[PDB]
Parts: C-alpha cells; structure tokens; sequence
C-alpha cells in the first residue's frame, strides 16, 4: 500500500528543460548537435523547425560533447540557423492505466479515437527486464480460438507462442481478425483481454479493422496499436514494445488471461534493417543485421505463465515468407524461438477453401498439456491423430488414383479418397462468421470418422470407440 | 549571400560559405544558373545535387539561394501538353530555339502566360470568409473538359476583399484579395505546391467500384477496383503495351496522365505519335484523346536526378486533378528503373547498401509513393469527391521474384498480375499466371456484384477450382500418360483446355475482341461452366464420355465460337442469343443423353 | 496377357532403377555446387563493403 | 558516335555504325573508378555504368528536321555464357531487343548459329505488314516460334522418358525441329535470300502440319496460302 509514498516522492518534483540552437550538420535522416551538456543515450527530443512545425527524435550516439539525433518524420525543411532542439531528460515511457480497453492508439501511443487523454495510472519503461526463469511454469489449460482447423488439431495452451506463417497474397489478416473476434476460454468472462498491434499495413486494412471491431462489440475487450505503412519506421519498431509492455502490465498486475497478436513481422524486419544503416554496421546474412536474434528473442520471450500471479499471456506472431521458402532467416529464427507453426497453403486458397490451412506441415508441441479431462473432453488427442493419419493417407490415395485407375485401389483407398474430399469441403471450410465450440468441432470430426468401419480405426483406443462411435 | 563552388564530382557539387540553407532548397548554380537542390549540410558546406550536366564548371563560380523546395505549377492549360521530369514544356523549347537539342540552363514558364482564358466567377462575394481548397470560379479549357475548377490553395484562408468579374484573363492578372493580418494575399489562376509533401485531403474512404479493363482474365479473376494500386510486369507482348491504351479509351477516367520513367527512347517517339490520333466515342466521337491526357516523358539519358522525381511530379499532378472531384488514373512505366536511379544516387552520396546494392529506405519511399492513391473527399465547400488509381509496372530482373523491388512492392501493393514464361513462349499473349497472381478487392466487390450480377463470386470460384484441379492433374499425367483416367478426369482436362484456349486467350487487335464488356464475359462464363456441370452430371449417372463426345462436338464448337459475337450490336440482344444457346445446349445434351 | 505384363513390368522396373541410381545424385550434387557458389559470392561482397 | 552524328545529321546520308566488344569498354571503365575508392556496384562495377551506357547508346534514330538515319549494331561478349551478367543485363535494359548466339548450334556445325528462342526485336510489329511486306509476315513468325518451343520442350522431356510417352504432337514437333534447324537457319556465308524466299521456305516447312493445329495463324491467311 506504501506505493503512494514512492509515487509522491518522484511525483511532485518539477525540473527545468534545456533548449539548444547549435545544430551543426545533418546527414539524411540524422541530425548532429555540437555542444550538448551531459547527454544521455536513448533520450527523447522535440525539434522546432523555423516554420514553427514540431517533430521528435531519439539520440543514437554520443562522442565527447556531441549527440546524433534521428528524426521520426523525415528531415526536410530543417536548417542550421534557426532550429531549436529541446531535450527531455528521460527515456521513452508509456502511460499505463487499467482503462486502455476500448480505446485505439497510434504507433507512438497518442490516442486517435477522438477521445480524451489516457489519464495514466502510472508510467513505465517500454522494454522491461526479462522474466526470471526460476519463476516460470508450464502452460496447462487450453484457449478456444473458435476455428475448426486450429482448435481441433492445433490447440493453443495458455503460455504458448505459436506463429502463423503465410504467403504474401493470402487472407492472413482476415483470419487474424476472426481469431481476435472469436477468442475466449472454455467452460466445461471477466478474465479475458486482447492486445492487437498492427505494424506496416495499408490504409484499407486499418479502416476495415477499425470498422469491424467497432460494430462487432469486440472493441471493449481490446486495445489496438495501429501503425500505417507511411509512418516513420522507428515508430514501427517501437510499437510492438508498447503492445507487449501494456499486455504484460495487465496480465501480471491485474491477473487477466490475455492474448496478444502482431499481424506482421516481415515489415518489422525491414524497419530493423533500416536501422544499423543509419549507423555504419555492415549488413549481415541476406542483408539483415546479424544481431536480430537477440532483439527478436526479447520481443517473443516475454510470454508464458508465472509462478505466483494468476495471470497469463499468449502470442500469435504472423510472418510472411518472401518467396514461400522456409530457408529464409526470419522464419528460421521464429521457428527456433517459438513452439510449432501454423501454415497457410496457396493451393487451398486457390480452390476457395477458407481458412486455407493445410494441416500436414502444421504442429503444436504443447498440445499434450492442453487437452485432457475437465480442461476438455477425453477423446481429443485420439481423434487428432486419427484424422491426421487419414488425411495423409487420402492425399497419396488421390495421387495414385490418376495412375492406377480406381478399381485397383483397395477398399481402404476408396474410403480414404471420399473422406479426404468430405473433410476438405466441410470440416476445414468454415464461414467468415461461423463460430464453433470445441465440442461442436469434435462432434463434426466424429461424424466424418463415421465413414470408416468401426474396427478399422486402429489408432483410436477401444474405450473411446466403444463410448462415442454409437449413433 | 552567394556561395563559391568548392568541389565537383560528376553531378555532385559541394558549395560552401552558404549558411541558412534548408534541406531541400532550390539553388541555381553556375553562371548559367543550372538548377539544383541541397542534400547534405555540415558546417557551411552543403552538398548540392544537379538536375543537368556539369561540364566546364570552375571553382569560385556563384551559387544562389531560392529558399523554396521543388514544386510544380498548377492551373489551366496542363491538359493536352507534355513535360520532362522537372515540368519543362517541350513544344515551347523547340519552337523557341528551333533546335533539336535542349540548351543547358534553358528556363520557360511551365504554363504559357500569353493565352487568354474565359473565367466565370464562383459563388463567393466580398466579405465572405474563405478557406484553403474552396472553389471561387470555373474556367473553360476544352470541349472534353469544360469545368476546370479554380481552387484556393491550401494553407490559406481569411475574408475575401475584392473579386474579379467575368471576362478574359491570361493567368497573370490577380483576381482575388483575401483579408488577413496582412493583405498580401493575391491569387492568380495558378498556384504551386511542393512535390514531396502529400497534398492535404479531408478524409479517405473505401473503394467499392470496379474498373473495367475490358480483358476477361483480369476483369473476371482479379478485378481492379477504382482507386486501387496494381503491379503489371512489362514484356512487350503480354498485352501490357496495349492495356494502357485500352484503359485510356474505355475506362471512365475523366483524366489520365501517362508517366514514362525509363523508356527506351524510340518507343517514346512511337507512343508520342500514337496518342494525338486515338479516338474515344462517348457523347460524340471526340477524336482527340490528347484533350484528356498530359504526358511526362523521361528517357534514360536525362539526368538521374530528373528520373528520380518524374514519378513524384506525375502523382502530384494526379492528386491535384483529384482535388476537383474527378476520377484520375495515373499509370507509371517502370518502378524498377526508378529504384535503379535511387540506388545510383545513394551510391554517389556514399551510403551503405544493405539489400543487394539497394538502400534500406527503398521500402519506405515506395510505401510513401503508393500511399497517395485511393478515393477521398476533397477539402472544400462544394464537397467534391475524387479518386486516384495508380497502375505501376514492375520489370522482371531476370529471376522471377528474387529481386528485392518486387518483394517490397508485393509487401504493399493490393492487386498483383504476375507473368508466365510458358504462355509467352507459346504466343498466348495474355500471359497472366493464374497460380501466383491475386487481388484483395474481391471481398469488397461483392456489394456491387449482387446489385447487378449475383453469380460472379461462386462461378468464378468454381472456374478457379477447375483450373487448379486441371493443372495439378497435369503435373502427374506427364510422368505416366493419359491411359488410366476416369471419364470425369478427361472431362475436367478438356474443359480446362477449352477455357484456357478460348476464355483466357484474346487478341487486342480484332474488333470483336478489342473490349469485352462485363455482361458478355458473364454470359460466356456461364456457358462454359454450365456445359462442364452438365457433362459431369451426365457421366456420373453412368455413360461412356467417348461416345457422348461425338454428339457433343457440335455444341463444343458452338461454345468455342461464342466469343466471336462482337459486342456493340444490341447489348441485350446478345444476352438473348446467349440464353438461346444455353437452352439449346441443354436440349442437345438431353436428347443425346438418351 | 502374361507376355505383355512381363515386358511392361520389366520396362518400368528398369526405368525406376535408372532414375533412382542416376538422376537424383546428379541433381543433388549440382544443388550443392550451386549452394556453394552462391555462398561464395556474398563473402567477397562483404569484404568489399568492409573495405 | 560523334563522327556518325555529324555525317548523319549534317550531310543527309544514312549511316550504319558497327562498334565491337563493349565488354572491353566496360572492363576499362571498371579499371578506372577502381583506382578511386567509389562505392562499388554489383560485381564490383561502378554504379553509374547504366548512365554511361545510356549515354553511349542513345545517339541513334532519326529526326524530322533532317532525312538521314543512324543505326547501331554493338557487339557484346558474355563472360561465362550467362545473360544475367551485369553488362548484357543493362544492355538489354537499354536497347530494343537483341540477337542471341548459342554455343550448342556452333558445336553442331550450324552457321549462322543463332538461337531464336531468347531473341526479339521490339520494332518488328511496326515495320512489317501489308504494303511494307507480305501480310503473313506478322503471324508466320509467331507460329514458327511456338512450334520451335514445343519441339524443344518435347525433346527435353523425351530425353528422360522416351518415345513411348509421346503423342502425335511430340512426334511431329521433333521432326519439324530437326528440319527447321538443319534447313532454315543454316545458310552459306555468301548465300543470301530475300524476305519472300524465306517466307516460301517457311511455308514449305509448315506444310508438314495438318491444317487444324495451326491455331495461332488467322483463318484467312491459312486458307489463302496453306492450300497450295
């Protein structure tokens, strides 16, 4: 309760603010002050152009009595005679209060919902300290996505980090919107919240996000951090830090099961290559900076449940392979850091399958801790394996159909061929606004499985077969 | 106030003794007053880019400041003209000098100051309060565009004091006096605007109206909504050389501005001849299309600093035209050449490439350039409504997609129309690859579709599924041979071949094939899919497709020849003909199915 | 039928053996060579940029 | 180029310049700017080689004021027989198409060993046509190109599978490719043929095919000419 003493101690203490006029050179998106006094790495500054316009920036380097500021909104129109540079005296901080939910924030965190100021309940450093591994635990229960192909076969246990790979011209954004709209726990809610930060997106996509989240009521469970494509890149790299920090605050100081999404990381990689080119660090593999591993780890590894607090957290980063190759560094590192992956096939999308997900390469390593009794029904883990095996068989059966006719195929082959088409057209195919519980998906999977004779479903345990195969 | 030259290297020039300069001022360097603009500043020395040829310069030459970033002149007379990368008219230069060369340092007004324009005062009167972007008069420019509006430039408001009455004016007589703290406000018929700053606008909207390119593949599988981006590989034989012409002739564009960034140079002469005598038939067979189109031509040899700004000039002009509540559709020529120019500038400066020789901010600059597209509502009292639809054209860089420019463009561009090597090798002129190309406006266009043609979505999806199935089957059929195939497999294969050789293919030179209206495409699509589904149903119930094909050959030829029904005869009688053909197809299958 | 089946199976089996024992090694060695060359180029490019 | 410009634009007489081995010019250009320490371009070449070659090439064409003409036929040399090298890449970017030369044809003792598959001339469509030439010129070329591509791909596929998997199209295409390569392209050093004779030879070659698989040709020309 003594937090008030600390708040007042550092609260009611005003300090002056310097003001310089010694701009002494410029180089592209940089700016070079000359006679700064006691500079401070990673400060925040407010330029004042001779026309009265105002911009911002953030120092990068300091020699003996020198600073190198880089301006967010370009550098055109500045001058070395009349511009005045005002220092701040402390690094970037975010206003944090319980009542973010519902509001919409820009890249830098200034509200853009035509609403009042945040009325911060506190301030924080954007990039907090890492979690202590000794104070961390395992995922346990499940999260209901509402998507048939995900929940049934790729369940997400709270505390996991499952990316969703996708290609360039695919409807990944629509899938993300549907997921954010249909998320929730499972009751065999007063505790659920979502953070939906988007970086490097078109204007149409941003407008669609806002309009959909408005009229579908989901807004008051979320807090978006939009960042369009034409905005400064530095703000782009900043945005995910803000989103993660606010989500962490909520989860670990209000005990709310929260879910966070990013909707892109390739554009983040571009914004990152841009930096270190302002600096003179030589490019690394494929032109990317070599040290991306460290910062990407910093982004991702602020997740998982915690020992003492009842809160939790989950991440679903969305990538975009450039030319549909897993060998690219970004997907490689993401797979290295994260657990399993979710794919999106181009061919299925061509055939009008929504969500165009292929399950053969998909995987979730923490499934075994997600499904079970109480947390869900008892037959999830067996139906998952059975359906996976039968889909794999059906693909090759369809392959052989063209070469060896249809009659030479075994009865198994014909049944699998029919089941493959039925599965594709019904189970995976889900309407853009069709929400299904896990139980309904399990029932539909049972219906599909009923194609085969009871005996032949070898991989399923006899107990479950006896219990549920009826009807 | 002048600065002495201090170092020269290629086009880069380092002046000095020049403090107080901004980041992008325009400096008229040299005794001949060559035009340039600063890039880097440190101390007093300021690196200067040069938009012309730097030969014979000597240290100690005068350097003069202007204090205003690069801008272009806006007003009446733009239409039916031609300019270079810096907005220098070409007719005027040649006529003035009678030479075939562009004399260095030659300057002329961007808009002829001699012609007299008829002006009609707007609806404002002395004492009214006015704001930037408000209309206060209209001027007739051409019979094709008789409503060239006059706009008060943004960042300017106040109370009008005096207004000129109607009559004849050249674009130099002041016709407006706005009251403020200072009465300096005096406005002629033209104004200027810095290029690199996107023009202001009240608000953006969502594009929900299609563009009719007149080509079945594009208008059917990958529709392009109005006010939307695009990418189209250039091959000179993939139809791209004529899709621009078709767009100009048919798509309802109140104004269009072709932009040639890195054209070869002879193609420039060809297209320059072609434009002045292309005709449009809309409310009278108005012969001059050039009455509805400017042109910014820049060949390779012009200085690189001009190529890097040509597209900015073009997009700014398009945005200005959008301001008046029209439907502009700009079309670039080669984004790849522009990116190459950017790389060359960066290398000259002394930067550090990070993307296979390109700078890092290339993606950011491309995003900024693209972001000005889209429908929007103007900033003015009459509540206008405009639209800008840029159609870029990336160029293959050898490898299909390894180049980073294509990756960056795909990262932002909404609609993509890839290129297929195989079809080009086989003279299948529309070489759009139906395996990689895509368009994200399909989701939204259903709102318009259902109002007029509810069946496009499902039918299109069925066709795409058919094509995908056919190609995947072809993948394996080669390794073995078409011997162990069911009737349905052969049906799908032959239907896919028929669609690919009849639906997709079309030559932009025959009268019956020049432009395919939406309704005709709809009906011809219905024909094919109905034929396929009827055949599938007939075989499913037990029959040998080999025998059936003998009877079907007649209707197969009929549907294959259906495309030859030239449009522009009834526009509705054609629909009746298609309906009769469909009914007769049903009858023939029924009787033959016996 | 016996004769036709015999000759067909002989042809297909020998073709499969030839493919397996010739094509795949030939193409994967080339794959490795191409990978090596494309790895080589970046090294000298990096050296030049460092210089 | 300066001499050619003078002669063509100040004496009113057509010109035809033949400058050889741009590869040596590019190499010498690289040598300079390497004594300097400028930011090197792709594969070490200077970044502004594009502008340099544009300066070199653009001096060509025709002007209304005069009535003389100037035509450029530069000669290249790909280092490792690869068209992706920067020199040929930029040259293709600038000029209007190029005429390729292949090692395989020369190995097979065929002269002139020209490979048509990667070659093109963008101005062909505008120059050819009725009056200027025979009307069939604009489509027989496309038909021959398509047949050549079909034959090449069929042979490439057959090389691993064999005859058994060949339809009638492949069988016809292989023989047509053989005849075309060994009769049409090949010609003596001092042997020349007008356009019409080459057209007649092309029709003789095409007459192998049945009248119905020449889809790429218009029905009118096909009926008029393929008949006899």
């Amino acid at each position: 309760f003594a937090i008030n003493k600390k708040a007042v101690e550092q609260g009611f203490n005003v300090k002056p603010r310097l003001n310089y006029n010694t701009v002494s050179g410029v180089n592209g998106p940089l700016v070079i002050l000359e006679k700064v006094k006691f500079p401070r790495y990673n400060e925040i500054v407010n330029l004042t152009l001779p026309d009265g316009t105002v911009r911002q920036g953030q120092v990068l380097e300091i020699r003996g009595d020198r600073a190198i500021v880089q301006v967010f909104e370009g550098t055109s129109g500045i001058d070395v005679k009349k511009t005045t540079v005002e220092f701040t005296g402390e690094s970037l901080r975010i206003p944090v209060s319980e009542d973010m939910l519902g509001r919409i924030f820009d890249g830098s965190g200034r509200p853009i919902d035509n609403g009042p100021k945040v009325f911060a309940e506190d301030y924080l450093d954007i990039n907090g300290s890492p979690i202590n591994p000794y104070a961390r635990i395992y995922p346990e229960e499940m999260i209901s996505t509402g998507v048939s192909a995900i929940d049934t076969m790729n369940s997400i246990a709270r505390g996991q980090k499952i990316p969703i790979f996708s290609a360039s011209g695919l409807p990944h954004n629509e899938i993300a919107a549907q997921i954010c709209r249909q998320a929730g726990l499972v009751r065999p809610e007063e505790n659920f919240s979502i953070v939906f930060a988007a970086m490097g997106v078109n204007l149409e996509t941003a407008r669609f996000f806002k309009q959909d989240f408005e009229e579908n009521g989901s807004l008051e469970r979320t807090s978006l951090f939009l960042n369009l494509a034409n905005d400064p890149t530095i703000e782009r790299i900043i945005t995910p830090r803000l989103a993660l920090t606010t989500a962490e605050y909520l989860a670990y100081q209000t005990e709310r099961h929260v879910l966070t999404i990013l909707t892109d990381m390739s554009s983040y990689a571009d914004a990152l290559r841009e930096v270190s080119a302002a600096r003179e660090e030589v490019p690394g593999r494929r032109g990317y900076p070599g040290y991306m591993y460290t910062d990407l780890s910093t982004i991702y590894e602020r997740a998982g449940r915690v020992e003492g607090r009842n809160g939790s957290i989950t991440q679903i980063p969305i990538l975009t392979m450039p030319n549909d190759d897993i060998t690219h560094p970004i997907p490689d590192l993401t797979g290295y850091i994260t657990e399993g992956q979710i794919f999106v096939d181009r061919q299925l999308h061509n055939k009008g399958i929504y969500p165009p997900i292929n399950v053969l390469p998909s995987l979730s390593r923490l499934m075994k801790s997600a499904i079970g009794e109480g947390m869900t029904r008892k037959d999830h883990g067996d139906v998952s394996n059975q359906l996976y095996a039968k889909y794999a068989i059906g693909k090759d059966a369809a392959a052989m159909k063209a070469v060896v006719g249809e009659e030479a195929l075994s009865i198994e082959d014909k049944l699998s061929l029919e089941f493959l088409e039925k599965f594709e057209k019904t189970f995976i195919t889900q309407g853009a606004y069709e929400d299904r519980t896990v139980f309904e998906s399990l029932d539909q999977a049972w219906s599909l499985l009923r194609i085969y004779p009871k005996e032949m479903l070898n991989r399923i345990s006899p107990k479950i077969l006896d219990e549920f195969y009826d009807r | 106030e002048y600065g002495a030259i201090y170092s020269v290297s290629g086009p880069v020039v380092i002046a000095e003794n020049m403090i107080g300069c901004a980041m992008y001022e325009l400096v008229k360097v040299g005794h001949d007053n060559l035009v340039g603009e600063v890039i880097r500043i440190d101390g007093d020395k300021a690196t200067i880019q040069v938009y012309e040829e730097t030969a014979g310069l000597t240290v100690g030459d005068p350097v003069l400041r202007t204090g205003k970033p690069l801008s272009v002149e806006l007003g009446p007379g733009l239409m039916e003209t031609i300019y270079d990368g810096i907005q220098r008219p070409l007719k005027a230069i040649k006529e003035e000098s009678q030479s075939i060369y562009i004399p260095r340092g030659i300057d002329t007004p961007a808009l002829d100051r001699t012609i007299k324009w008829q002006f009609t005062p707007g609806k404002f009167q002395v004492g009214d309060h006015i704001s930037g972007g408000d209309i206060y008069g209209s001027v007739f420019e051409n019979s094709l565009i008789s409503s060239h509006k006059i706009l008060l430039p943004p960042r300017s408001r106040g109370t009008i004091t005096w207004i000129a009455p109607a009559g004849e004016y050249t674009l130099d007589e002041k016709i407006l006096e706005v009251e403020f703290d200072g009465k300096k406000s005096d406005f002629t018929l033209y104004h200027t605007w810095p290029v690199r700053v996107p023009r202001p606008v009240t608000e953006k909207l969502s594009a929900d109206y299609p563009l009719l390119t007149g080509q079945r593949v594009l208008d059917a599988l990958f529709p392009c909504v109005q006010g939307g981006t695009t990418c189209i590989p250039g091959a000179f034989g993939c139809g791209k050389t004529v899709i621009s012409q078709s767009l100009s002739k048919y798509s309802n564009s109140d104004a269009i501005i072709y932009v040639g960034c890195g054209e070869r140079g002879n193609e420039m002469a060809e297209v320059l001849m072609e434009f002045p005598e292309l005709y449009t038939e809309m409310s009278g067979t108005k012969e001059p299309i050039m009455k509805r189109t400017t042109l910014v031509a820049n060949t390779s040899n012009m200085p690189v600093a001009a190529r890097e700004a040509s597209i900015y000039t073009g997009i700014t002009l398009a945005e200005y035209f959008r301001d008046q509540g029209k439907n502009v559709s700009m079309i670039a020529d080669s984004s790849s050449r522009w990116a190459e120019a950017l790389r060359e500038i960066s290398g000259r400066l002394g930067e550090m490439p990070a993307d296979q020789g390109f700078p890092a901010y290339l993606g950011a600059k491309l995003a900024s350039f693209y972001e000005r597209a889209g429908k929007a509502v103007a900033l003015g009292s009459p509540d206008r409504t405009g639209s800008v639809s840029i159609v870029a054209a990336v160029s293959p860089a050898g490898g299909d997609f390894s180049d980073p420019v294509t990756t960056a463009t795909l990262g932002i561009t909404q609609v993509f129309w890839g290129l297929d090597k195989k079809l080009a090798q086989r003279k299948h002129f529309p070489s759009i690859n139906t395996s990689v190309s895509y368009s994200k406006y399909t989701n939204v266009l259903n709102k318009f579709y259902d109002s007029n043609y509810p069946e496009f979505p499902v039918l299109r999806d069925r066709m795409k599924e058919i094509l995908s199935n056919a190609e995947e089957l072809e993948q394996v059929v080669q390794l073995v041979g078409k011997s162990a195939l069911s009737d349905s497999d052969k049906i799908t294969l032959d239907v896919a071949t028929l669609i690919k050789e009849d639906f997709l293919q079309q030559n932009g030179y025959s009268t019956y094939d020049a432009f395919c209206p939406i309704w005709k495409t709809f009906d011809m699509m219905r024909a094919f899919i109905s034929y396929h589904d009827e055949a599938q149903k007939a075989v499913a119930n037990g029959a040998n497709w080999s025998k059936l094909a003998d009877s079907t050959g007649d209707v197969k030829h009929a549907v294959s020849s259906s495309k030859f029904f030239e449009p522009s005869r009834g526009e509705k009688e054609v629909h009746g003909e298609f309906e009769k053909l469909l009914s007769t197809m049903q009858e023939r299958f029924a009787e033959s199915t016996d | 039928a016996f004769i036709i089946l015999d000759e067909v199976i002989k042809v297909t089996n020998r073709r499969v053996n030839a493919i397996e024992h010739v094509i795949i090694p030939r193409t994967e060695n080339t794959i490795a060579y191409i990978n090596s060359e494309l790895d080589e180029l970046d090294r000298e490019e990096f050296y030049r940029l460092k210089k």
